[PDB]
Formats: structure tokens, C-alpha cells, sequence
């Protein structure tokens, strides 16, 4: 595996490196490095492809090697140079490809394709070099065990959910009471609703809650916290619980009393903050759960007074919210987010060549899917083909 | 300038010979008989010590060959010789453990002298190559048939100084002549000669002892006149009867 | 160009690698490099401006060289270079301006400059070197013709489009059916109702659908969809389609029924999802069609069934909705995006100087206007710039 | 690719340039190159052919070189000649033709032949010279990128179009007005029509409008533009709008007023004609917008006025019309045109050998669909498939 | 001037025969040439622009040689000359640009320009060489003077012309005889009208003629000659020759008899055609006249009898026709064709540099106006004009 990736950094801070003119000195350091490469290959041969609409191609090796003392590189060195980089690259892609669509129970964590399961052999191991690459630096300290790490906007943590939970409701859904959210990506909204407004409730107000459990811990999370939540704030109809009706929802919003969000690691809190909106930090935790009250207007004008009648129907709605938002965290184990690719390359190129459905992963690489059920097969399959998009990416985009 | 070079890495990077010597550091075992390995890993040490040195011989050689070759225009196609040249390990050995801080290079003088020769030698076979060509092809659009074969490749090679002909086999100089034949022509040397074929013709008849051929009628025929020449029988022009070659 | 590239990461990889401390040996394969530089300079001039309220600065060359002499950088060393690299920056900076204004028709893409048509010069060839910058590393791979590529977090594929069309409607303006949409940025939200809430529709239901066709196909998109538009989740007053007069939006929001999102390429659907919200890939398209439909609500509760009678006035008017976001994307074309500032920084040089408009490039870099036309022209004339304006961001921010 | 051209000029340039006669000095500099040539080839094995009814021809060499005696060329010196050059002529169009057949999605762009992947091959490129062919001209310039270009007479820009708009109508179809037109190759005729002649519209004039949007970009065009559709000048029964009965079109026809020709890019108009018939340039673009009108004649004898009643039936249908003809024009991408045999031979050799319909082109190289739909692919394809027919048509007529 | 042209069969000889490859020998007689030029010139300094929006870039010249110390041209050696040409090339365009837009009445045969003022001096005349293109072959020619001439496909010597002649009308127009025409490019289309169908004319038979007097002497023309004028076929409303009212134009077609096409120059017949229809040959003429009858037809069927009653009001209007069509000519002085891209070149250039009207040329080069006062001075301008638009063309598109 390390194998794989020098083959790249190899070729970019190669066909990077390289151009016509440059003074030699800063290259011989480099130079070297390539060519140990070419000794070591040139003889065995390869395997690619055998499955779905995946083609099946055949390769082999023996090229010349590299000049030492020049100066200046003259335009005739790179293309002699050039095409002899172009095998490696349309060489790598359908080695990434091949590697990248295989998965194991068992044993899925490791190398699978009869074209990588030879290059972890021993006789190899002479090349591996220059592990700055993010997602190396991370593979390499996973194998060696240790706090690995990664960085991601806007992260991909919560698998889709649009639900709500009537704790008060009744045939004809017209004084109802719950709660109503949208778990998605790096985003929570949740409204408490109660078409009463508190009227016979204790202290006249009525307590809320959400709580969300992830399924891999977030930490040193950059968050935002706004009262609100204009995703339920107007009109809607909606199924009943059985799905034998529909009811109506006529929300009118108050601001959110006592607010506090909790950041919870394995029970215990460990970042708590009441009415606090703005930007808030959470810096470890696998829970967040957010409490939040309706509290009957004391005083009202006669427009609000209104709104708000002492006996049914009721016609106006009192409903609070929050808005909460990861903008950047850091996770153990990879993730999907706003920005990386790499989710977007494994199901691109599965699609692309018709790669059939396997043991481990859900069709289409579905990542709600994927999400909610986090196995650790799941996570040792999508951390190595994630890193080998990622070495991919650094050659072929 | 093809001149087969070799690894930076040799060149002065020598740690080469540093690993050579760590994999040498790692040798001292068993097997047979005692008044073995003590000589043996004995010798090896004095290789070891003399690392350090013997790091100096690799940058030395990296240097010299890697400059003298600068001043070589001879390209130089790797190829198997036919004939060997001794070495004994004898020699090497002493080289080996026995340099210090000795440094050496070639003289300023040294150097110049020797791009000169090659220079002269190229100049030489490339001209000659020109001097022969030129000729063989003339050779041909003038139906020499007869020479054409080694002559001119005998004067080729002797100029060249370097080969004493003789002992080359004869499917040498033929074969030499093959590949020349197939060549174009230093424009100078050819431009001549497409000089010389345009007036060859008016040269010839221009002469003063010497004409074309002579036409046997048997008519009794009527003399013609010239200034030139006063009552002659002369005709520039042969048209209407057989022509023999 | 090229040129110009080498220019800077010699200068960063200068200014940044050359401190009071450091050996020798850390830097000898970069000080070579530079010395190089300065040789082929001095003796050369150049000239920039000419355009607009922008200098007309001339340079000349001949300067010192650099010890290789000490083992540690002692600060008079520094100090005696920092001097001749002011001189370097200050000038590639009125370098990078000067042909980030003019813009051409026939080879829009070449130099223009009096200041580089110079730079393309022969005997100049020998600086180039370390062309891992992402961007230059695709320069280069489109002067060969190859499968180039980039990397963008929201990016902004679509021109700004707010508007609706109304599929019924009459002068009142009380019973009509259409759509509603704003498309901008890597966003698109989309409503469709129905004043009626398909009482007349076959079936009860009455279809949606919204095409968006983008300007470059973007493949590798990441993106979010939702269900509901919160946008057109609220009453509004607008303007008729003739803008005589204006027409009330009263919305009541029902979840949009049989969602199906198409991702086509040139006409062939590539990636297709039934009712899938939260996220999805979509690896290679040009176009996103949405369709989605509101079913009448076969059973309604009492206050439901009051907001949709059988006949006028309808005063509640259904409404389904989608929200689609390309979170990130790869495109074989240079384009703005959330997070790069190449467009920002063209467009604020251009502003500073009171650059002219051109003949190329709408009045103030006008993104909307620039993606609707994106000419072959405007796309060559755009990734110049962006290029340089990437090179000068490594010295100048 | 190259490669293959050289093939050709060389065998051209030979079977041309060598005859009982002629001196050798006419060929000294032509003879060596092709020799050169002989040497790199025997020795190498080829195979061609197999998909579709196409023979299988496998190739061997092994030829000896010529002669730079004889300085007059004797017959025997032909025949020796000809006789070996009989042998490259019937291989290169088994060549030709078995790369002009297969088609590519991802990169069909570059070679695809187990013939031609091996020609591209580094020892083979010895022998390209003489690119003075139009076409490979262009080919070359491409591959570096440039502004390449190419002639066209009587270009085909257009699919074939033939159809009608109807802005008023009745069942009755007894009195309309829209357009009708015809778009076809290089030349658009497009009426105007009304069938009341004005009688009830503004200042009696009927404005009519007919936009054309080029698939490429069209520069150097020169047009002829001529008042009158004589295509729609005669009564025609024409099958109504859905197809269920037919209508009677009756014309009469009268100049076309304020005749205004646009030719547009990007939405901006390049050149503007006022009425002007006759020889036209259009310098650059991609869209044709033909305005004119229809103005009742203020003034009639009676035998006009009898033909224009101030009520219906309307009997005699006023029309006015415009025909535009582009003889000649450059596109910077490869079209069929009127003079050009490329379509017709690659079309041709498709149908002779039964090749079944693959990825890229429509069945049958169908060039209404092609130019319809003229994808980055199907133009990649076409040039490539276009540069061979033109390198084939040097030889083989 | 002739000067000029060498400078592009330079680099179009060049750009082509100079490739990855190659044995020498091909360039031998090339290179030399090539190197020849470069000395002549360095060391000049050049201005071109200065007029409209024109660019005013200058140039230097300080540039290598090409070594001839090889056989094999190695990639190298290309790119170091490539980076050569590109600065020619990009010189050329801003020449050709430059002198394609300067008029002058006294001389404006001759050279205009600052910079090709400059070429025609003596020191530089040591380049011309290879001569072939048509358009050069004719330039010299004409300057010693001589037999000049070229080449057109459907050539452009009729300015558009489309009108009518009443030979006997009336108030009413109810009772007309005459012809119209339609003239433009190399097509001409004349209509006989009688509308009594000759019921009073001797031996029932009208006469009619058309005579076109072309600008300039056409030589070895290929003609296609066709009975009936299709454009005048159909019904017309028309407006009176003083334009106070509009007449109608109702034909019926009968076949033109005693067909006779006569190609004079100087008046006299050159060539003869007597009812010949299809192709016929017109070898040298300044005049064509066409001259055809109506003749009543003696015999009718009841159908055509109905048409043609023995008194007013004639409906039916009896319209006999012809249509001619130069298909290729040779001329002594350029004109524009349906091939050839000079006028659209010039056109071109012009529009596209906002180039102000000048003393010679109407405005928009339009060529109705150039054609129809052709004089000497237009004539030779033209020449000037287009003779370097075709050297521009072998190099730029």
C-alpha cells in the first residue's frame, strides 16, 4: 500500500518538477528516486481489471533510464521523459480503479486485487517516500496505531432524518404538542410546537428536547448556534404518525427560553452552554443534546392576546426553535464533508464502470446509509478507498 | 553527445561505498576451518578503516572521467569490443588502501591538447568521408565501370592513418562501400561537379586533336566551306544514319 | 508563462527558507536555482503600464550574486538579500497586473504585454522549476492536451436567476399553478403550486418539473438535496408577468410526492434518484432536471380539510418544494467558487487601477453575466488571469 | 498519428516525382527520406482489421534499400520501384480504413487500431516531414493549441429544419399569421405571413422574426441575403400544428419592410444589415436573427385592393420573405461542406463494410443528428476520422 | 511587397516541413533560405498600429541561428525553433493588419504603411523565393504586365439589381407589359410579362430582352442556361415606378420562345445560343442579352382558353422567363466569388479594428457599391488588398 502512494508523488513532483530549462541541482535529489523505481519493476507483469464493465488490460516494462551529469534540461530530454511517464499514468489510474471497487469481510481492512496483493511483497519496499499527503500521514500513524486525525468543513456526521414526535396529540390533530427536526450532513434544526401556548401548563411553559447521538466522535468542532428554526416556521400539512391523515401546522414563533446545549462524551458532559447563539466550540463529544422552552407570553398586546385564546380551536401555533450548525471538526475516522472529494471519486468511478453491489457496502455507496450503519468494515473499507482516491486525486482529477 | 554517463550517485554522492562497507561491517562468522575467517574478515577491515579513503578514489574518478569526457565530439555507442585488456586485481588492490589525500586533475594544457585531437581526427574522417563519397557517385554517371571498388576505399582508410588496410576482411571493404554509396554530398564537393557534366560536352568537340566519329556515304559528296578551316568536310550534325556506339 | 511561474515559488521558497540560523547544505540546491535567475536578467529591461490609472514603472538589472561560501546564515547575510528580493516582489507584482488587464479576440488565451511577450522569450527558458502549485500543474497538462482538472467548495456554476412561471393563471390571479425558483451560485431552490391543490387533476395530483442547464458540465459533484423550498415557503406579494399589476402568495407547504432528480449529460441521464434527500453524487452532468408533484391529500383532518374547499376562493395554496446544493465539484474549466479568491483578486486589481472595461470581459468582472456568455474567449482570457492571480497570491495577499 | 501522414506525402511526392527520366538531382533529397523509412519498418510484424466485413491482412517486410548511382533514371529503375510501392499503397488503405471505424467515449480523441496504437510508438517518429497538407496543417497546431481554421464552401451549419410557427389561429384556419421556414446546409428561407394583411395591426404593419443558432461559430462569412421566400411563394395544403387536419396556405407577395439582419455572438451583434440585398460579410458568429415585416400597401389599384377585403374570408394570404446563403465561411471546427469528399468517404467506408453502429456517431454518420447534437466527442472523433479519409484521399481516390 | 509574400511560404514551408523526425536533407535547401532572412533583418525596429483600435506594438531583433550539425531533427531542436516562429508569426498578422486598411487614391497601387514602406527598400529584397501561390504568380505578372488572371465558382460580377420595366401600362396596372430582373452575384432571372397574352400583337407574339452589362470581361465562363425565371413565377403585389400605389402580378408560366443569348464584347457576338438550355460556354464577353418571346398560344383547351379571354379584365397574366447562371469565369481583376475568403478577409479586418471610411473604398467594402463603379482606383487598391489577405491566410485562419 505506502507502495502505491511514492507511485504518485513519484510522477507529480515528477511531470511537476520537470520542464524544459530547469537548472538540474534541484532535481537530483529526485532524479535517483525515480529511477530505483524503473530498476525494481521492469521484469514482473500486471493484472487489471476482471469485473463488471471494467476493462482488462495487460502491461509490461523495460525502459531506459535517466542522465545524471547536465546542466540545463533541453526540451529533447522531457518528451523522451514524457512518454515514459505517460505508461505510469494511464498505468496508475487502472491500478487505482481495479483496487478501488473489491471488498472483504473478513479481511476487507487490506489489499484485495491480484495487482495490489504483489506490490505490498517485500521486494517492493524500495520506494516508499515524501508522506506528506494528508491522508497518507493519517494511513501510516492508523497502521502504527496512535491519534490519527483528519480536517473537514462543514463534515457529513448526521444521516438524513426529517421526522417529528407528537407528545400531545389527538384524532382530529388540533391541539397537538411535540417536537419536529431535520438531522442532515453537518446540520440540526428542531422546533418544539404546542398549539396551546402553555396555557395550562405548569409555570406556563413547556419544555423541549433534542437529542442526536453521533456515530463517530467530532472533536476540537467550530459551531454555530442560531435561535429559530426557519426550516419549520410557515405553514404545512403533514402525515399523521400512522399515515391515515394529515394535519395542519400554522406556526407563529416565539423566542426560544433557557436554552442549553449539551456536548456530551459517553454521558458526561463536556461543553455546555445556555442562550449562548453566535460561535460556541465543542471540543469532544458523541452526543449533542439541545433543551429548549415555550413560555407563554406574560404580557401580550391585543394583537399577540389574540393569537393566543384560553379555550380551543387554536388557531395560531407557538412554536421555538434551533438552529445549530459544525461548521469544521476534526474525526477519527474518515468522513464525508463539504469540501473532499473523495466519497465523490469512490461512487463516481463504482458507477462509471458498473461496478456490481458487494458484501460491505450499501448500493450506490448511499451515505446515509453508510452512516447509520458504521461498521467497522465499513470504516476500514472506506478509509483504504479513500486514501486511494486520494492518491489518485494527486495525478488524475 | 552520447557519452553513456553514470549515477550522481556514484559520481560524488560515493555512499555507495559507504554501504558497501556497512554490508561488509556485518560479516564475521563460522563454517570451517579457523585459520579462515580470522585472514579473511582480517583483509575486509582494511577496507573498512580505509572507507574513508576510499570514499576520496570514488570523487575522484566521478570528477575525471566526467570532465576529460566533456571534450570527446566522437560519439560513443557502448559497444562488445573484440579484444579484452588485462587487469590484474593486483594493481587494484594497492589503489584501493593505498591512496590518502593525494588530488589530482588534469593539466589546463592537458585538457585543450586532447579536445584538439578528436577535433582534427573527426574533421579529417568526416572530409574524407566527403572526398570519398563524391567521387564514387561521380563514379557512376560516367559509367567508370571498372574501379569502384576498393581503390578508393584503400586511399579512404590510409588517410584516416589510424588502420593498416591489409588485414581487413574482405567483406569489410565492400560492405565499407555499401553504406557510402547512400549518401548525399558536402553541397561544395557536389555543386562542382553538376558544373563540370554541363560543359563536359563542349569541351570535348572544342579540342584541337580530337572529334566524334566520321559518316561513310559512298555518294559522292560535295565538300563544304568554312573560314576557319577554308575547303573542308566537316557536318556538326549526324541525323539520318545508323549510329554505333 | 511558464517563465513567470518559476518567478515565485523561487521567491517563497526563498523568503520563506532563507532565516538567521539555518545550514548551508538546507538551501544549496535552492541557491543555485536563484543565482541562475539573476544571471540572465541583468543587462535585460523591462516596462508595465499604459493602461488606465496604472504606473508606467521601467526596470533595470545588475545585481550582486550569493555567497557558497558559510556553513549558518548569520543575519547580515539575510538582510543583504532581503534588499535584492524587495526589488523582485515590487516588480513581478507590476508584472502580474499589467497582463491582467488586457484581453484579446483572436488568441485571447497568449500573452499580450509588452512585459511578457518578452518572457516567452528563448534564452529566458532556463528558470523554470517546482510546479506543484495546483494551478500551473494544469496549465501545463492543457498545452499538452490532457484531462486537466480542479477542485471547488460551493462553487458557482449557476447565474443568478430569480423568477416563476405561471402554467394557469388568469387576471385575478386567484387560481394559479406554476413554479417558482432562484438559481445562484451551487444553489438551486424550486417550488410548485397550485391554488386548487389538484381538485381537478387527474389522479389529484398535479407534476412539477424544473430544468437547469449549467454552462460546463461539472463532474465528481458532492451534493445536498432537501425536500421543501424555504424560500417560497412564505406569503408574498408579486409582480404579474407583464408587470401590470401584482399577485398574492399564500403558501401551505405539503411534502413534494414522486421526487426525481436526473443529472443528464448531453441528454443521457448519468445519474438518476427516486425521493433520495440528504446526500448524493453526481459524477459527470450538464444538466439537473427536478421533478417532483403535489398529491391532493386523500384524507384530511378537519383543519386541513378547511384550507382546500371545493370551489373559489382558494385562499391557501399548496405548496411542494426542493433544495438542491453542489457542495463541491470538479470542472474542466476555471470557475469561481466559496472559497478561492482568483476572481475576487482580478476583479479588485482591475477596480483599484480603474482599469477600462474591455472587449473581452463584462463591466466589473460581473460574475452572473460571465457564466450566461462563457465564451471560449472569455474562458481563455479568465483562466490567464486566474493563473496569475494564483502566482502573485504566494507572495502578495 | 503524424506519423501516418508522412506515409502518404512520401508515397505522393514518390509515385509522382519518380518516372523514365528525370534526374536524380530532382530527387536527391526526396530518395534518402524515403529509405530512412524501409529501415525503421521491416522487421516489425502488423495485423489489420477484424470488426464488421473487413479482411484481416497481416503484413511482413523486408525490402531492400535504392540506388544513388544512375544520375538519368532508366525504366528498369521504376518498375523495381513501383512494384515495392504497390505494396505501401494497399497497406496503407487497409490502415486507414481500420481506424476509421472505431470509436472511443472517454478519450476517442487520440489512436484506437492495434495498427495505429503501435505507430504512435517513439521508434517510429523518423520519419514525419512535409505538412503542407490543409489538413494535418491543423492538425499539428491543435495538438499545442492555437487558433487553427479551416475553408468552406456552401458550408452544412444547419440541420435540416422545416417547419412552422403559427402566432393566430383558429380551427377554421382561415386566418393566420406566423412563420414558416426551411433551414438546411448553409441557406435559410424564412416567410412571414398573415392572412388578413395587416387589416386590424398597428400602423399596418405585422412584424416578424426568425432566429437561427449556429451549432459552431462561423467567421469570414460571406452571404448572400436576398428579399423573397420563393420556397413558400406558392399555395400548399400543410398539415396543422397537432397533426389533425389540414390548412390551406394561399400567398401573395410583397416586399419584405425594414428588413434587419443580425449576426450575433454571445448575445452581441457583430454586423448589422439595414435592408441590404445582395453580398453581405459576417465577420464572427453563431446566431442569425432575420427581422422584417409585412406593411399593408397604403395605396392600391383595384385589382390589389380587391385582393385585401376589409373583412374575412381572406382569400389571397400576404407574405413577405428573405432567402440567406452562406457561400462561403472558416470554422475552427471540421463541417461537411458543399465541395469537401471527407463525410462522403468516411460515410462511404462505413457502408461498404457493413460496420455496425458504435458509441460516438448516429447511425449512418446521419449529419442532421450530428450536427444537432455536435458533442466535444463527436467532433473529437470527426476531425480525427476527417484528418484520415483527407490523408487516404492523397493516394486513393 | 513581394517581399512580404516570402516571409509566409517561409513559415508555412517551415511550420510543416519542421518536425519531431525528419531526416535533414529535406531542409537542407530549406534552413538556408530560412537563416538568410534572420541576419537581413535583426537589428530593425519596427512600428505597426496607430490607427482606429489598432494595437501600436513594436518590435526588436536579436535572434540565434540554426545550427545545421545534424541528420535527425531531435524534439529538442524543434521547441528552440518553435519559440522562434511564434514571434514571426504573431509579427506577420500585426503587418499584413496594418497595410490592410491605408488607402490612397494617386498611388494606391503601391505600398502605404511605415512598416512595408520599409520592406520594398533594397537591403531586404535578398528573401523572395518559392512564388507558387496563385495570388503572387498573378502580382508579378501584372507589374512587367501581361496576360494576368483567376479563378471563380459562381463569381461575383453582377452588382444586386432587382427591378422592372412597364413597357405599356395604365392607371389602373391592370393591363401591363413588360420585364423585371433580378441580377446579383453570378446570377441573373428575367421575366416577359403581357398580360393580354399577346391578343393584339403581331402574329400573336411579344418580344422581350434583357441586357446585362458586366463591370469587367469574363473569359472561359461555364454557363447553365434554363428556361422560366422561378422568382417570377408567383403572385406579387407590387409598388408603380413613380412608388404613389401597388399594382398586382398574377402569372401564368408558357415556355419562352425563339430562346437567343448572345455574349458580346465590344459589341460584337462572340457567342450565340439559340434555344440551348443546359450548359453552354460563353469564352470572352462584357455583355450578355437575353431576347425571348411570348407567343400566344394557337392552339387551347378549354382550361387555357379560360385564361386568356378577348377582352379585359385580364386575370391570368402570361409570363414567359429565363435564368442564367455563371457557374466559373476567369478574369483579368479580382472580384469576389462563392470560394474564395479575400473580401470577407479585408471585410473582416477592417470591422473588427473599427478602421474609418476611407478616400477609396465604400463604406463596409460594400461590394454591390465596389462592383458598380469599379474603377482603376478601387481595382488596384483591391488587388493590393487582397493579394495580402491571401498571404495572411497560409499562415492565420
Amino acid at each position: 500500500m505506502d507502495v502505491l502512494y511514492s507511485l504518485s508523488k513519484t510522477l507529480k513532483d515528477a511531470r511537476d518538477k520537470i520542464v524544459e530549462g530547469t537548472l538540474y541541482s534541484n532535481v537530483s535529489d529526485l532524479i535517483q528516486q525515480f529511477n530505483q523505481m524503473i530498476i525494481t519493476m521492469n521484469g514482473n507483469e500486471f493484472q487489471t481489471g476482471g469485473i463488471g464493465n471494467l476493462p482488462i488490460r495487460n502491461w509490461n516494462f523495460d525502459f531506459g533510464l535517466l542522465g545524471t551529469t547536465l546542466l540545463n534540461l533541453d526540451a529533447n530530454y522531457v518528451e523522451t521523459a514524457r512518454n515514459t511517464i505517460d505508461y505510469f499514468v494511464d498505468f496508475v489510474d487502472n491500478v487505482c480503479m481495479d483496487e478501488m471497487v473489491r471488498e472483504s469481510q473478513r479481511n476487507g481492512i487490506a489489499p484485495q486485487s491480484d495487482s495490489l496483493r504483489k506490490l505490498s511483497g517485500l521486494k517492493f519496499k524500495r520506494i516508499n517516500f515524501d508522506n506528506s499527503s494528508e491522508y497518507i500521514e493519517n494511513w501510516n500513524l492508523q497502521n502504527r496505531r496512535q491519534r490519527t486525525g483528519f480536517t473537514f468543513h462543514k463534515p457529513n456526521i448526521f444521516p438524513y432524518s426529517a421526522s417529528f414526535t407528537l407528545n400531545r396529540s389527538q384524532p382530529a390533530h388540533d391541539n397537538l404538542m411535540g417536537t419536529m427536526w431535520l438531522n442532515a450532513g453537518s446540520e440540526i434544526q428542531v422546533a418544539g410546537f404546542d398549539y396551546s401556548c402553555a396555557i395550562n401548563a405548569p409555570a406556563n411553559t413547556q419544555q423541549f428536547e433534542h437529542i442526536v447521538q453521533l456515530r463517530r466522535v467530532l472533536t476540537t468542532a467550530t459551531i454555530t448556534l442560531l435561535p429559530d428554526a426557519e426550516r419549520f416556521s410557515f405553514p404545512r400539512v403533514i402525515n399523521s404518525a400512522d399515515g391515515a391523515t394529515t394535519w395542519y401546522f400554522n406556526p407563529v414563533i416565539l423566542r426560544p427560553n433557557n436554552v442549553e446545549v449539551e456536548f456530551l462524551l459517553n454521558g458526561q458532559i463536556i461543553n455546555t452552554y445556555q442562550a449562548r447563539f453566535g460561535t460556541i466550540i465543542a471540543r469532544n463529544f458523541d452526543t449533542i443534546r439541545l433543551s429548549f422552552q415555550l413560555m407563554r407570553p406574560p404580557n401580550m398586546t391585543p394583537a399577540v392576546a389574540a393569537l393566543f385564546p384560553n379555550a380551543q380551536p387554536f388557531e395560531h401555533h407557538a412554536t421555538v426553535g434551533l438552529t445549530l450548525r459544525i461548521e469544521s471538526a476534526v474525526c477519527e475516522s474518515v468522513l464525508a464533508d463539504a469540501s473532499e472529494t473523495m466519497l465523490a471519486n469512490v461512487t463516481s468511478v463504482r458507477q462509471e464502470y458498473a461496478i456490481p453491489v458487494g458484501p460491505v457496502f450499501p448500493p450506490g455507496m448511499n451515505w446515509t446509509d453508510l452512516i447509520t450503519n458504521y461498521s467497522p468494515s465499513r470504516e476500514d473499507n472506506l478509509q483504504r478507498v479513500f486514501t486511494v482516491a486520494s492518491i489518485r486525486s494527486m495525478l488524475v482529477k | 553527445n552520447q557519452v553513456l554517463n553514470d549515477n550522481i550517485r556514484n559520481g560524488h554522492v560515493i555512499n555507495q561505498l559507504m554501504e558497501a562497507l556497512m554490508q561488509l561491517s556485518r560479516q564475521q562468522f563460522p563454517t570451517m576451518p579457523v585459520d579462515y575467517k580470522r585472514s579473511i574478515q582480517r583483509g575486509i577491515l582494511l577496507l573498512s578503516n580505509r572507507l574513508g579513503q576510499l570514499v576520496d578514489l570514488t570523487r575522484l574518478l566521478a570528477y575525471n572521467y566526467e570532465t576529460l569526457m566533456a571534450c570527446v565530439t566522437m560519439n560513443m555507442q557502448h559497444v562488445q569490443t573484440l579484444t579484452t585488456e588485462k587487469l590484474q586485481l593486483t594493481s587494484v588492490t594497492s589503489l584501493c588502501m593505498l591512496i590518502g589525500n593525494a588530488t589530482v586533475i588534469p593539466s589546463p594544457q592537458t585538457l585543450f591538447h586532447y579536445y584538439n585531437v578528436n577535433v582534427n581526427f573527426h574533421s579529417n574522417y568526416n572530409e574524407r568521408i566527403n572526398d570519398a563519397v563524391a567521387i564514387i557517385t561521380a563514379a557512376n554517371r560516367l559509367n567508370l565501370y571498372q574501379k569502384k571498388m576498393k581503390a578508393i576505399v584503400e586511399d579512404f582508410l590510409k588517410r584516416l592513418h589510424i588502420f593498416d588496410v591489409a588485414r581487413v576482411p574482405d567483406d569489410q571493404m565492400y560492405r565499407l562501400r555499401d553504406r557510402l554509396r547512400l549518401l548525399p554530398v558536402e553541397v561544395r564537393r557536389l555543386d562542382i561537379f553538376n558544373l563540370i557534366l554541363m560543359n563536359m560536352d563542349q569541351i570535348e568537340r572544342a579540342s584541337d586533336k580530337i572529334a566524334q566519329g566520321v559518316i561513310i556515304a559512298y555518294r559522292d559528296m560535295q565538300l563544304e566551306r568554312d573560314e576557319m578551316y577554308g575547303y573542308v568536310n566537316i557536318a556538326r550534325n549526324l541525323d539520318g544514319f545508323q549510329q554505333i556506339n
